[PDB]
């Protein structure tokens, strides 16, 4: 018996009782987060203590298989996946303090709340009391009492947790054979090509600074015309050659400048394109919604939605007394059973999440075939990239126009296109410094290249190079700012957002150019083209079996992440800004903020 | 020389085939341990069966579906387990995979059809139908038609796990992991008497004449004639020097019967 007939008996074994488990915890979870209960939220934790046991226990014994002596591929990821991880190293003292440091840093970010210097009985929690001031309010002394309320009642708190998170999380990684926590983050797009020298977690930055290089231009014009309409809102606080506030960003963190449109617009006389009213007056409900999308994913030659999925999902609130979760989410629990748990409404958000999270069951309804552990996508973006695909094919005015949403009356000029490119740069383009600076500084403080004792001065300086944004108060290292963020204090990567715009983009383009489309690479619907859909359901069908290189080759044509697809995408943004910019300047300097 | 009359054959039984006591069993066994009913000694009317839209696949290979009734059979044999959706694609003669390695298996030259069609209202509940199993590994694929009952254990890595694993047939899975019930029916070829047929009534006999005749699913045309040729109580049919049938018994009278051609030497047509 060879090492690799040994091998596949585990796996086998493994994917049988892996199916039994997984199914019955997505099954204890659907109960819970449909049920909200006492008694729900015990099933689901008992679920999942077996799960995670089991799958512990046949992670350790995976590595008694040599990935050398594997020759399968197949076999051989499989190992790989299950080798990588499902064995802790820290000492029993350690692991239950990391938990705590965890368990302490969610559960202050979640009670966290900032009370009015004049009345300390009146408080306001994230949700939604502060968030709607960032998002909505245009007072600067307010969002700077905001951003600095937050930042000093839960960066200091979680200040001497995060270092203590930082330690752990480091040796962890250490015991898993990796640099750091960071490097043990980037093992995701790590591949081992046959054909020669695959992609490494190194070569993961170099691509990430090189792609942030790329995009600087197209993000120098809209800091500079996003700094311009600031300093029309906000007066006597913005530099005309200098850095934008942080507090002034729509947002408490400034991750998207999406809240920023209804200043920045480019021109207001043109309205948005939504059809909310019109679906409303025929009468449209969930089950319209969710078979539209259905009518679409079936064009392009996907299969239809199992009946299954029609019967056991939840596309409304129930009404009869039940609490339930109520953010969008495309559940694959295993066994074929493919579920959407989604508070449909009638609007055309709610229409563009269900065609996004039916991208979803779309890429779990082909992947299905492979094993357990390849049911995945290629890469952590890969996944979300689909289904934001599928959302910017659906979202073109004539896509609405064919489905009766949209007046055929509607004229697409140029101004149009304008905001909406702008409007998505907002929501993209303003998004990937923050992205790359955030998971940069987060990968440096797990290198070791920015030690405590320069923690908050690097995230600063670091902050105004890369995003251009200036702290409205200083800071000392009492402060821990990237912690203020959901993700940073809750221990979740944040390159997968960076590498799905990109992977979104080019997984575009590439099938705007299978479908035979000729013009502007935003107006572009794949709908009605077998041969795009061909393409993206072998695309979808593969999962984690092969490299996300290979996949993304065998797709767009190029095995190397690349920007070029997303500045074609925004090439009349572009054009449109550089015309604005003439007068205006572009850049900022790094010296100049607002306290000084 | 055209045929001018039709002259079908059919052993005297009066019984029909139990097909219903197999497709309507109250309980199905597990694919390790399917069932076999031998069937023998009775009519069988398939109009039964191909009516009923019920299966899901109904695939016969060496005989046609349409020409099932019209048939002879020394036996039949019918083979009942229960497997997944994905699953009834393996049933099918130079399959490879885990039924058709070492829980069931179907030989090259099968012939016979098998009939699978969705059981979960019957054999998937809420909490999941833990009642039938599978056997993932036996040391060597298994001959064609050997059933493994033994209830061993087998190896992987260093832990001692047991052959048979639960299948988890539930009511909100997808239809590739649903339960399917599947029967087969497997065609003995005439090496004796026949038992088993459709219900086509005998025709009357017409001798010295080039007629079409139906001996017991024996098709041809050809000029029947009194036989001197004695046949053995288990041959039904003769051949001649080169291998062709000459001469035929019949099922209804047990005689003997030459077959000639209609016509002898070259016919031109003017
Ligand atoms: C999957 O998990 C379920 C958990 O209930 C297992 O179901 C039980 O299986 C044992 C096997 O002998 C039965 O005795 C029990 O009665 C079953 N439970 C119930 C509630 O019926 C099942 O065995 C597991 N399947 C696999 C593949 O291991």
């Amino acid at each position: 018996s060879t090492t690799e007939d040994e091998a596949k008996k585990f796996l086998n074994d493994f994917n049988s009782e892996a199916e039994n488990l997984t199914y019955q915890s997505s099954l204890a979870s659907w109960d819970y987060n449909t049920n909200i209960s006492d008694e729900n939220v015990q099933k689901m934790d008992e679920a999942g203590a077996k799960w995670s046991a089991f799958y512990e226990e046949q992670s350790k014994i995976a590595k008694n298989y040599p990935l050398e002596e594997i020759q399968t591929d197949i076999v051989k990821r499989q190992l790989q996946i299950l080798q990588q991880s499902g064995s802790p190293v820290l000492s029993e003292d350690k692991s239950k303090r990391l938990n705590s440091i965890l368990n302490a840093m969610s559960t202050i970010y979640s009670t966290g709340k900032v009370c009015k210097p004049n009345n300390p009985q009146e408080c306001l929690l994230l949700e939604p009391g502060l968030d709607n001031i960032m998002g909505t309010s245009k007072d600067y002394h307010e969002r700077l009492w905001a951003w600095e309320g937050w930042r000093a009642e839960v960066g200091k708190q979680l200040r001497p947790l995060y270092e203590e998170y930082v330690v752990l999380k480091n040796e962890m990684a250490r015991g898993y054979h990796y640099e750091d926590y960071g490097d043990y983050w980037r093992r995701d797009y790590e591949t081992e090509e046959s054909s020669g020298p695959g992609y490494s977690r190194d070569q993961l930055m170099k691509d990430v600074d090189r792609i942030f290089t790329e995009i600087k231009p197209l993000y120098e014009h809209l800091h500079a015309y996003v700094r311009a309409k600031l300093m029309d809102t906000y007066p006597l606080h913005i530099s005309p050659t200098g850095c934008l506030p942080a507090h002034l960003l729509g947002d408490m963190w400034g991750r998207f400048w999406t809240n920023l449109y209804p200043l920045t617009v480019p021109f207001g006389q043109k309205p948005n394109i939504d059809v909310t009213d019109e679906m409303v007056k025929q009468g449209w409900d969930a089950n319209r919604i969710f078979k539209e999308a259905e009518k679409f994913f079936v064009s392009v030659g996907l299969p239809n939605m199992t009946e299954g999925f029609w019967n056991n999902s939840m596309l409304t609130e129930p009404g009869d007394g039940r609490k339930v979760v109520c953010h969008p989410t495309a559940w694959d629990l295993g066994k074929g059973d493919f579920r959407i748990k989604m508070c449909t409404k009638v609007t055309m958000e709610d229409f563009l999440t269900a065609h996004h999270e039916m991208g979803h069951i779309q890429y779990d309804m082909a992947y299905a075939s492979q094993p357990y552990l390849l049911r995945n996508g290629a890469n952590e973006g890969f996944h979300e990239a689909v289904g934001e695909v599928m959302s910017l094919s659906v979202a073109t005015p004539k896509h609405l126009k064919t489905m009766g949403l949209l007046s055929p009356d509607f004229r697409e000029d140029d101004e149009t296109e304008i905001n909406f490119l702008l409007k998505q740069a907002l929501n993209i383009v303003g998004t990937l410094p923050f992205t790359y600076m955030l998971e940069k500084w987060r990968w440096m403080v797990f290198k070791g290249e920015i030690p405590k004792e320069e923690w908050m001065k690097k995230w600063w300086e670091m902050r105004r190079e890369i995003v251009g944004v200036v702290e409205p108060v200083p800071h000392d290292e009492t402060y821990c700012d990237p912690a203020s963020l959901f993700h940073v204090a809750n221990d979740y990567s944040f390159i997968r957002y960076y590498t799905r715009t990109i992977f979104e983009f080019q997984f575009h383009e590439a099938l705007c150019r299978i479908a035979q489309h000729n013009g502007p690479l935003h107006k572009c619907d794949i709908s009605n083209s077998t041969d795009a859909g061909k393409k993206l359901h072998q695309m979808l069908s593969v999962g984690k079996s092969q490299a996300w290189t290979k996949t993304l080759e065998d797709i767009v044509g190029s095995r190397n992440m690349d920007v070029g697809p997303l500045l074609r995408y925004f090439e009349p943004l572009y054009t449109w800004l550089q015309e604005q910019n003439r007068k205006s300047y572009v850049g900022w300097n790094t010296d100049w903020s607002p306290y000084s | 020389v055209q045929p001018q009359d039709t002259v079908v054959r059919f052993p005297n039984i009066t019984n029909l085939c139990p097909f219903s006591e197999v497709f309507n069993a109250t309980t199905f066994a597990s694919v390790y341990a399917w069932n076999r009913k031998r069937i023998s000694n009775c009519v069988a009317d398939y109009s039964v069966l191909y009516n009923s839209t019920s299966f899901s696949t109904f695939q016969c290979y060496g005989v046609s579906s349409t020409k099932l009734n019209d048939l002879c059979f020394t036996n039949v044999y019918a083979d009942s387990f229960v497997v997944r959706g994905d699953e009834v694609r393996q049933i099918a003669p130079g399959q490879t995979g885990v039924i058709a390695d070492y829980n069931y298996k179907l030989p090259d030259d099968f012939t016979g059809c098998v009939l699978a069609w969705n059981s979960r209202n019957q054999d998937a509940s809420t909490s999941g139908n833990f009642n039938y199993y599978y056997r993932i590994w036996r040391s060597e694929k298994l001959r064609p038609f050997e059933r493994d009952i033994a209830h061993y254990d087998y190896q992987v890595g260093t832990q001692f796990k047991s052959s048979l694993k639960n299948y988890g047939f539930y009511s909100s899975a997808g239809d590739s992991h649903q339960p399917y019930r599947v029967v087969v029916l497997s065609f003995e070829l005439l090496n004796a008497p026949a038992t088993v047929c459709g219900p086509k009534q005998s025709t009357e006999l017409i001798k010295n004449k080039c007629v079409n005749f139906n001996f017991n699913g024996l098709t041809g045309t050809g000029v029947l004639t009194d036989s001197n040729k004695k046949f053995q109580s288990f041959q039904q049919f003769g051949r001649d020097v080169s291998d062709f049938t000459d001469s035929v018994k019949d099922p209804k009278t047990l005689e003997v019967l030459d077959i000639t051609p209609c016509s002898y030497g070259g016919v031109s047509v003017i």
